[PDB]
């Protein structure tokens, strides 16, 4: 029985060891294997400054606010080669850190358990996608994960801020910290907001108010797996603010806020507000679900532990999210449906559904 | 080291009387603070932890404290005689110190 | 359902060594700490030792002369081994901790939950 859980985690810095070299490998012994094109498209957009405009930019478009722009210009002057060799260490080293939050969080702490769950859980379908195009995502959600854990409010806020300048996705996190009774978090994540805002103004020629214009005035794809994607394909029409998508998006909220009632601690709070953000959100791609990691130590290794639905639950969102099902499907979607393929664009939609209902029905039945 | 003093005063034990007794604690234990109740030839009990959160299934001593560098136990009543020995602690500075305190009834 | 048993007591000379042992049984060390309490017969408590169960044991006081280990997951085992202080009576009890970072890690304890153990009688 737990004879072999405790001899497998005596050995972790090696397994860690082992995936990595298989890692650097892949992307660098493989046709179109280390194109990045994501980093080039940081990197080439901001070296148009002084001349011509950033967002009149080709790369065989450049989408992000004049902040982003601004951070990542003392990039440029670093050759390309060297900073894709670090990019990916440091996503490791991300997930890593990541892995150990959530421990600490948890109660307690073990280096090498940590190992082996950064080893397994590297290749899931979303990190695995994650780090393909050279995305940010694992930073982000480390940035999120030190604000919950730290104590101080100036900390906190400027992390919050400072996560949120770059993209504006990674701004839910003020529902938790509301949720929390954290006041006054909010009020210098705003502060530090609007200053990262008014410098994007100040550095670039004000393209930041025809940035926000532009962003208030394919989505039918089987890699968006959010309510809209899933009602275009169903329908085979452009959903948008349709008859059932208020409906679909109404029922969703008050699940969430039953599970969120159900919790009663930082991590498992975090998740169901991490989760609502990622099925509300109109455009969510399969590399935005890397917050189920910390959802699956919660499910193993929290207070529910002791049931045998948490159990049946964590094995079937890990071999789910393992196997991938929607990049198989992928293999069938069609340029712009039949019915047998196309409902089974619904499946991790329905995965969340009854995870959220789970928790709400054992939180009532427990008072 | 965190020294703790106490004031190992209380007295006469009069039924329904309220109790008050402090931990004037040095440096800064933060909110690190928990308080114990111990009768002669038993083991103590928890009573109150993180210096203002009070334990599940204390309902003889319900109370809190203050948490600004000193600490205070609001005793409403002594219905049970609340005979026996309390102790504060801080757990911050990586050792653990005790106190003293104890309750006597009347002549 | 939780339960803590010490039986290492006895009457030891002045010179020599001891240990001792505080079962478990209705839950897992891997989640908790232990930690050792003693108290002079007519005197207050003292605290001697504390360990994490998962990472490893700290916080020897200044009489350093304790090993204090775990065996974790064999028969739930936390045994003390003494190289020599005084008479007195030693408890066994259970805790959680918290960690906070603040530009660094540090951390303290919940407190000793109402889980403690009966003494022993040990006597120099």
């Amino acid at each position: 029985g737990a004879s072999a859980w405790r001899r497998v985690r005596a050995w972790g810095p090696w397994l860690l060891g082992l995936s990595v070299a298989v890692r650097l490998a892949w992307a660098y012994l493989t046709p179109h294997g280390a194109d990045l094109v994501d980093l080039h498209v940081y990197v080439s957009g901001p070296a148009t400054l002084g001349h011509g405009n950033l967002y009149e930019f080709t790369y065989p478009p450049f989408t992000y606010p004049p902040f982003a722009a601004v951070v990542f210009w003392p990039l440029h002057l670093i050759p390309f080669t060297l900073l894709g060799l670090c990019w990916i260490l440091g996503t490791i080293a991300a997930l890593y850190a990541v892995v150990r939050l959530s421990q600490r969080l948890l109660g307690f702490d073990d280096a090498r358990a940590a190992a082996v769950w950064t080893a397994v859980t590297m290749w899931t379908e979303p990190v695995r996608s994650t780090l393909d195009y050279g995305q940010i995502n694992v930073l982000l959600m480390l940035l999120i994960l030190l604000a919950v854990a730290s104590s101080r409010w100036w900390i906190s806020g400027t992390l919050i801020g400072l996560a949120g300048g770059v993209k504006l996705t990674p701004l839910v996190s003020g529902l938790y910290f509301l949720g929390a009774r954290r006041w006054t978090t909010a009020i210098w994540a705003g502060v530090v907001f609007l200053l990262t805002v008014v410098v994007g103004i100040a550095v670039v020629g004000e393209q930041g108010r025809y940035y926000f214009t532009d962003l208030l005035g394919p989505i039918a794809t089987v890699f968006n797996q959010s309510w809209r994607g899933g009602i275009s394909r169903i329908l085979g029409h452009d959903a948008g603010s349709g008859v059932l998508v208020l409906f679909a998006y109404a029922v969703t909220a008050i699940l969430a806020f039953l599970a969120w009632r159900a919790v009663n601690d930082r991590l498992g709070q975090i998740c169901v507000v991490e989760m609502f953000g990622l099925l509300i959100s109109p455009i969510s791609w399969t590399h935005h679900w890397v917050w189920m990691v910390p959802f699956m130590v919660w499910l193993l290794h929290g207070p529910w532990r002791d049931k045998v639905g948490a159990k049946v639950f964590g094995c079937g969102w890990l071999v789910l999210l393992l196997i991938g099902v929607p990049w198989l499907l992928s293999f069938a979607q069609p340029d712009i449906r039949p019915w047998p393929l196309a409902w089974a664009g619904l499946v991790d939609i329905v995965a969340a559904i009854a995870t959220l209902t789970w928790m709400a029905v054992v939180g009532r039945r427990s008072g | 080291d965190i020294q703790m003093t106490q004031s190992p005063s209380s007295l006469s034990a009069s039924v329904g009387d309220r109790v008050t007794i402090t931990c004037r604690a040095s440096q800064s234990v933060s909110s690190a603070v928990a308080w114990y109740q111990q009768k002669p030839g038993k083991a103590p009990k928890l009573l109150i932890y993180s210096a203002s959160s009070l334990y599940s299934g204390v309902p003889s001593r319900f109370s809190g404290s203050r948490s600004g560098t000193d600490f205070t136990l609001t005793i409403s009543s002594l219905q049970p005689e609340d005979f026996a020995t309390y102790y504060c602690q801080q757990s911050s500075s990586s050792l653990i110190t005790f106190g003293q305190g104890t309750k006597v009834e009347i002549k | 359902e939780v339960q803590l048993v010490e039986s290492g007591g006895g009457l030891v000379q002045p010179g020599g060594s001891l240990r001792l042992s505080c079962a478990a049984s209705g839950f897992n060390f891997y989640y908790y700490s232990i930690h050792w309490v003693r108290q002079a017969p007519g005197k207050g408590l003292e605290w001697v030792a504390s360990i994490s169960s998962s990472s490893g044991s700290t916080s020897y006081a200044d009489s350093v002369k304790g090993r204090f280990t775990i065996s974790a997951d064999t028969s739930k085992n936390t045994a003390y081994l003494q190289m020599n202080e005084d008479t007195a009576v030693y408890y066994c009890a259970r805790s959680q901790a918290v960690y906070y970072w603040d530009l660094w890690w540090s951390m303290y304890h919940t407190g000793f939950i109402d889980y403690w153990g009966q003494g022993t009688l040990v006597t120099v």
